């Protein structure tokens, strides 16, 4: 692509600069260029990739929800056309992230920290597709999200402690997938409770900084449980 | 729509 | 352009939808398409054009300032290259707005409300160019901003009451142009004081709603004077 | 940089 001529280190440096400047579309393009160099990503670089696309897709989701709400209230073709435009752009961003994961981030990820990270991302971007999907397409997209989250959960349970922030963020997202995508609120509440309780019991093993990292995500599980129960 | 807590930047 | 096939009314409707969705780049593209239909803009449509590009250029200015600050602290080519990338994009947005004004919004604007509005925009987008300009280019850009603000001020003083929100927003912006672009802080303070005092004396003529509109901008003149004196 | 008050959306 357009980043083919730039050094991998220069693309990482510019991704960090774009983050400081709140230029998330540029940040995502720099990280897509870094991934396409073909080398595996470090933990910081995986985080840069994820923060970039999360901010990009976040703006699209927030816009899509405003438009869908106006369209539902209206039920001229303009509202539908514009909601479709934003939807197609959101789908394009998800297909881009999923394409990076499939070519070839996941297959080259052998360590649990990298493999769980990428599989959780795969679950998340299929979940964003499911938020805008309708009918049969929706069913298959939902199963793809479920499959990626499930594989990530299996690895996380075997290879990481229950306080691992990656394991905690995965369980949090899989719980929200269950609650509002899979229409399995009981599964969602069960997963959030078990995850919170198993992390609580392992907090005594952590340093002051690791404790802060784990408790931050546990508070998210608690916020959801408060609204669900 | 009421959005539940998910991992990372709350960008939406 | 890409909006050539869409109805003018459809472009205005989609600009309003994009505003609700906080999709300002789309809002700007819809309004650029509406202007290029060749018809004059109504007051609401002029406001849609201005809010769209102000939000777009605002993100670019905020990013440019973060990058310029990092570059100055660093004094590798990456910081300079990326600050240049954002700068060129900001300059492109300003050239786009200035091109719409010059082809042919200003020449077709005969009423004071439309003519002052467009000339103030011309002043503002040359001011945004001046914020990033260096040396001799900077001098000519500064004179172009000054010339547009001056022509807008002359018309506003002759054709509008001192509480007119367009007249007030023009004087506010021209005052900031004087303070930090033209390095004329005394001119800035004089203009802000006179404008505030002349509007204060005309408030008694206004309805409850017009009073709210005028006092909102007068508070901005006061905020600047507080920091300047 | 300290930015002074200007007309419309404070988008920067
Ligand atoms: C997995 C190990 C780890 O967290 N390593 C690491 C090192 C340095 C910086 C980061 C990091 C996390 S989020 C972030 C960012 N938004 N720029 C950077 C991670
Ligand atoms: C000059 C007369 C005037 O203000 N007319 C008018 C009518 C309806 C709506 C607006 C307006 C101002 S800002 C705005 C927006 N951000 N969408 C819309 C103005």
């Amino acid at each position: 692509g357009a980043m083919g001529s730039m050094e991998r280190a220069s693309l990482i440096q510019k991704a960090k600069l774009a983050e400081q400047a709140e230029r998330y579309e540029d940040m995502a393009a720099f990280m897509k260029g870094a991934v396409e160099k073909g080398e595996e990503l470090s933990c910081e670089e995986r985080n840069l990739l994820s923060v970039a696309y999360k901010n990009v897709v976040g703006g699209q989701r927030a816009a899509w929800r405003v438009l869908s709400s106006i369209e539902q209230k209206s039920n001229g073709p303009e509202v539908r056309e514009y909601r479709e435009k934003v939807e197609t752009e959101l789908q394009g961003v998800c297909d881009t992230v999923l394409g990076l994961l499939d070519s070839h981030l996941i297959k080259e990820a052998g360590d649990a920290e990298s493999r769980v990270f990428y599989l959780k991302m795969k679950g998340d971007y299929y979940r964003y597709l499911a938020e805008v999907a309708t009918g049969d397409d929706k069913k298959r997209i939902i199963d793809s999200a479920r499959s990626a989250y499930q594989e990530a959960m299996d690895i996380s349970k075997k290879e990481m402690p229950p306080t691992n922030p990656i394991r905690l963020g995965l369980a949090l997202n899989f719980s929200v997938f269950h609650y509002e995508i899979a229409n399995s609120p009981e599964e969602a509440i069960s997963l959030a409770k078990t995850t919170f309780d198993e992390a609580m019991a392992d907090l005594h093993t952590l340093s002051e900084d690791s404790y802060k990292d784990s408790t931050l995500i546990m508070q998210l599980l608690r916020d959801n449980l408060t609204l669900w129960t | 729509k009421l959005m539940f807590k998910t991992e990372g930047p709350d960008s939406d």
